[PDB]
């Protein structure tokens, strides 16, 4: 809540494609992880 | 001049701290999301159990 | 001129032309048409329309409004605003 | 000048928001697909069961 | 509904490309994490 | 004007829709290539039997 | 039907190449899929 | 006039068409080609045996 | 044989290669998915 | 704080994108890493 | 001349400096951020125990 | 031989290079393919 | 203008076609290199054997 | 300390962003190099 | 010999570096080729 | 030392990095060949 | 001339050597810091032992 | 005019094949040391024997 | 001209050649590097033993 100033020296076309793109990897990522390295998620996805 | 003043961006401070007002709330709107994932993963799954 | 750390020379020239090492010619010249290795003809000449293979027609010709070969309509017209397949709103606004 | 602005995209805020209005009824469109996907895996895939 | 102004400060050349291909390829992104993680989906791909 | 507007594209919205119905086609004619393998998949492979 | 002015803020010779090849890929990854989770598509190509 | 148009590829719809004339017939030509290479196979592989 | 006005939208510097090198590029695949899912590809590339 | 004149020759819509996100990058190998390399961390996502 | 120059990136100089100030104190709160993570690692995880 | 003017509307520039690249890249790929497919290249490698 | 038209490669047809005979000639000694190798293949490897 | 004049013809906003990452990158390389090729350093993050 | 007018055509600036780093990379490719497909490349690395 | 006028026609903040970067890269190439296809050099990073 | 040339990255060589003079500088402190990791690494873990 | 010609690429003819007069001996001086590299392997590994 | 020419690179041969001789320089430390590293390994490791 002090970086809005940001926006002056990065360019919204390039910093907010970069930042919702690099949340949306990340959350995949920390998905497949804890997808490979759990019994209980792939129980879940396995279900019956 | 400054308050004015058009950065290389094409933005103004104004215009910057508006755009950012987007990202701040939602950036608070994920948290609250994924909160909810964690209460419910917490209740669900083993994880904490 | 730089000294460097590794002695001297560090560079050579010539005048002239490139002295290459490996032996001379190291290039060949043309003076006119080119003298390819495999024989000749190397590209089949075109002097008007494209005299293609594989049988004619090769495209179909359009002198109107695109058909479809799946049936008409192919889109959906727009006027005054936008039309939601989704309910209203879908917008928030100030 | 200010309701009429062209933004640095080429867009006026007019255009930008009909142009999102496309997002939001592709986005709610891909959501009814998906549920019904998710409700046809319920009743045929072991998922929940 | 309320960030229909992203369009006016990253391109739709940009934007929506990026959008489209990023769900693209997340949808394939968990079908192929659910189809390794489970026996169902592969059974019903091999089907008898 | 806007009926004959240039867009930054350099496309008319008649011309865009014109490109359009070329990809409209497009996708129907895909559609019905993959519907008969689909059919030749059910007939052939195990798939559903 | 209704996004037919896509091509007002897509450029073609952007999104029509990203398209055909983004459905290209999109075929490939389905036979991968396929064709290493299960058995039928080995054996057909496999033959005698 | 329309068909002296030059696009924004800078081709007029002659040019474009002809040289979208090559393109078709090289991929009768691969067809040819490819169709041969599965009869080949069709005879030498066990592929349909 | 309706396409041919393709490139008057898609830069033909573009999508020419872009056709040629994806029809290559998917050659290979397809003789490496058989190649990797047959016995008789490699019987015949190992012969005596 | 004494390379605060970096940016009068790195360009801070390149080196700021850049910065962030390599920590953003390399944080995700520090956990990848020590997910991988330990049993305490997959034991914690296994929970129960 | 000298203090007053904008360089090739659009800034001055004292543009850089206050830009370098939040990239410095932002460094400082993940650097703080870090230190507790990994106290509450040595804590509760086997790592130096 | 009849495709001779293919050059005046893609670039030499362009062309040329991922012409003699996709060569030398798919020659490279026939090669590994053969390597990891047969033994007697391997054992012609090893030698005695 | 057509018989000597410059395309926006730069190039004539004739300066085109002139750079496509280096390229079929090219193709034409790559594909003969090839044949010997394949027919040293056939001598020494068990390929066809 | 004499190659001071390498950004009289490498651009720093190229430069000095491509020195600072591939030191980066080539840190870690060589913690994942050390980290597979021993046992201690696992044993290490592993603790008790 | 023949081809010495590539480069009217192509840039030097593209074709060098691209012809020297291909090389480069494909010396390697043959390097490791040899190095995983035989034991005396490694013998001679292990040593005694 | 007969090729210094390669800086004519390679641009230099093109060829100087791509110089530099590529002997780096392959460094570790090489590092990583003789680390994986040999034991002594585990062992000494293993170290009692 | 020389020491007032902008050369085509736009520095100067006095400007040019003075950013090479933090270039060095931070290399030495890398060093620095990397040498007492070694230093801790031969204390702590059995790398020359 | 002709030989005078600067290409698109900003070489004449004659620049073109001095450049490449490096290129050839480049590649000459290439495969003799790539020769004693294969004659070395000849006399101390098995490759050949 | 010949001297004096700049090239399409921004340099002179002059300075071409003088950016060179840095190259030629760097090269021979690096390998005067490697020749120490490569009689250390000789030394230590069982490479040639
Ligand atoms: C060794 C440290 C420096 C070095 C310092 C010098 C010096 C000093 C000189 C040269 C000179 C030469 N250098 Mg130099 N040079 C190095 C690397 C190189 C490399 C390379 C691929 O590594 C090359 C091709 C060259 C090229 C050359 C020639 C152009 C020239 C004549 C060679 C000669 O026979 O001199 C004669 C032979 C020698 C100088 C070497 C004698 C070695 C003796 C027999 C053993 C000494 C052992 C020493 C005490 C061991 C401990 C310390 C270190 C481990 C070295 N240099 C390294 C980076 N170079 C010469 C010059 O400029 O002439 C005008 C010169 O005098
Ligand atoms: C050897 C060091 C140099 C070399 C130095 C010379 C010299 C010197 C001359 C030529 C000349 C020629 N070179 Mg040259 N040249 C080399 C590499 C090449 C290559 C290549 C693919 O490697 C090619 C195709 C050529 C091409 C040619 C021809 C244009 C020309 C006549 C052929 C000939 O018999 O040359 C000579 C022979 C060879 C290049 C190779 C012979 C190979 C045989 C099978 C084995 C020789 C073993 C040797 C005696 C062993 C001991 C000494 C050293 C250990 C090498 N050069 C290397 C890089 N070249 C001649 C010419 O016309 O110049 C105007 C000439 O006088
Ligand atoms: C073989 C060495 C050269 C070659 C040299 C020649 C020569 C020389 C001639 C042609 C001619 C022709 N070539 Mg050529 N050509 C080669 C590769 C090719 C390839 C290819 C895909 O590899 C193709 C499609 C062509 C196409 C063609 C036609 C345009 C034309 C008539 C063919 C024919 O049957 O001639 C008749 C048959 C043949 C040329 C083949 C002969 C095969 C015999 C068994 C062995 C030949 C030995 C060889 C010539 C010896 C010297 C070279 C090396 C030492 C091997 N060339 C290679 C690169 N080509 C001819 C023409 O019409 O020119 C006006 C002609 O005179
Ligand atoms: C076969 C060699 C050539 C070929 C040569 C011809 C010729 C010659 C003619 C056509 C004609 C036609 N071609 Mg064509 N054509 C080929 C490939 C194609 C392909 C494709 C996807 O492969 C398509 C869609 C077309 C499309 C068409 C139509 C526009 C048109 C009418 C169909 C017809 O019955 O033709 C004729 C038949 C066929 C295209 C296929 C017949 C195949 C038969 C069953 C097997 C022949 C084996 C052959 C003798 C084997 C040895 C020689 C060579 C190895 C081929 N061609 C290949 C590249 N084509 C006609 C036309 O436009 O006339 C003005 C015509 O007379
Ligand atoms: C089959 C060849 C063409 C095709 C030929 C036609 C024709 C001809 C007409 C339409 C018309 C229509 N088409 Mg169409 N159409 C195709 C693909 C599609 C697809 C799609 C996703 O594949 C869609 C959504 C549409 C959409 C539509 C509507 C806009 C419209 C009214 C449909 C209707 O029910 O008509 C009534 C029903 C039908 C036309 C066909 C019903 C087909 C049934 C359901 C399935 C049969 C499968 C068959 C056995 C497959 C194998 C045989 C062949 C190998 C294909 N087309 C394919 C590519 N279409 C009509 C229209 O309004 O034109 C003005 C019309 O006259
Ligand atoms: C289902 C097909 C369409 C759809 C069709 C409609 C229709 C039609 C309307 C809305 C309306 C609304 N839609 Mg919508 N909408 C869809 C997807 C969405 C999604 C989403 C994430 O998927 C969201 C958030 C929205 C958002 C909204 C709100 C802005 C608004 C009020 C909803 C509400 O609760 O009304 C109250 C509840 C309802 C409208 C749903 C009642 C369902 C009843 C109980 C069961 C009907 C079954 C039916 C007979 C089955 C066969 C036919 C079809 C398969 C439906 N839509 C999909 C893509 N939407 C309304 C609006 O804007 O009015 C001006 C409206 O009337
Ligand atoms: C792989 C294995 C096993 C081990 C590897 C372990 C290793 C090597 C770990 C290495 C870790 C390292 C190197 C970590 C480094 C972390 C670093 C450098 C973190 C840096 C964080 C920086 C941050 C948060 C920067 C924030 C910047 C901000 C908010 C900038 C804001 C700018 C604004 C608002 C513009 C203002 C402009 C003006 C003009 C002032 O208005
Ligand atoms: C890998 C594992 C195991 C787990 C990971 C699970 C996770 C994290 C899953 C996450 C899933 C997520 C985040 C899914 C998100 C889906 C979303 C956001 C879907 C969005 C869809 C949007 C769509 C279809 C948008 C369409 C837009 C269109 C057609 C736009 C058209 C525009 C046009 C015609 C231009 C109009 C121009 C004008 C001038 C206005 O006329
Ligand atoms: C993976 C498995 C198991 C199986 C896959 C097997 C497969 C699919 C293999 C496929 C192989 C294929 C498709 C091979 C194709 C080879 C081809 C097309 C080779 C082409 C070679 C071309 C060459 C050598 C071209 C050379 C061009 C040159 C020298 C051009 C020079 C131009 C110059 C001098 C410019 C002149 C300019 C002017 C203005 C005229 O002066
Ligand atoms: C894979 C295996 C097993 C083994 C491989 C091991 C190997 C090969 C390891 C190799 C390691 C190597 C090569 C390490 C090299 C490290 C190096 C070169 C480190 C360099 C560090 C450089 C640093 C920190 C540079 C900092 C630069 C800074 C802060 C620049 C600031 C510039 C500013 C403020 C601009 C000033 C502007 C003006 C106007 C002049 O004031
Ligand atoms: C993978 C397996 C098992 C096997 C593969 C093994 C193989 C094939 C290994 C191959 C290794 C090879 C090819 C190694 C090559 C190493 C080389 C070429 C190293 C070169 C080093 C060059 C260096 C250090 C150059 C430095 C240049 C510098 C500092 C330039 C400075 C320029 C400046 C200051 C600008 C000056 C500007 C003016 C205006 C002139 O003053």
């Amino acid at each position: 809540m002090n970086q809005g100033r940001i926006w002056t020296v990065v360019k919204p076309t390039v910093g907010l494609p970069l930042l919702l793109g690099s949340v949306a990897i990340m959350v995949f990522l920390v998905h497949f992880a804890v997808l490979t390295h759990t019994t209980w998620v792939a129980k879940f996805m396995n279900g019956k | 001049d400054d308050p004015n003043k058009v950065w290389p961006t094409g933005l103004t401070i104004a215009e910057s701290e508006e755009l950012h007002k987007h990202v701040i709330d939602g950036s608070r709107i994920f948290v609250a999301i994924a909160i909810v994932a964690h209460f419910l993963a917490y209740v669900y799954s083993p994880w904490l159990h | 001129e730089y000294k460097g750390h590794s002695g001297h020379p560090l560079i050579l020239k010539q005048e002239g032309e490139y002295k290459g090492y490996s032996g001379e010619p190291l290039i060949l010249k043309q003076e006119g048409e080119y003298k390819g290795y495999s024989g000749t003809p190397l590209i089949l000449e075109q002097k008007g329309e494209y005299q293609s293979f594989s049988g004619t027609p090769l495209i179909l010709k359009q002198e109107g409004e695109y058909r479809g070969f799946s049936g008409a309509p192919l889109i959906l017209k727009q006027d005054g605003e936008y039309k939601s397949f989704s309910g209203y709103p879908l917008l928030l606004n100030i």
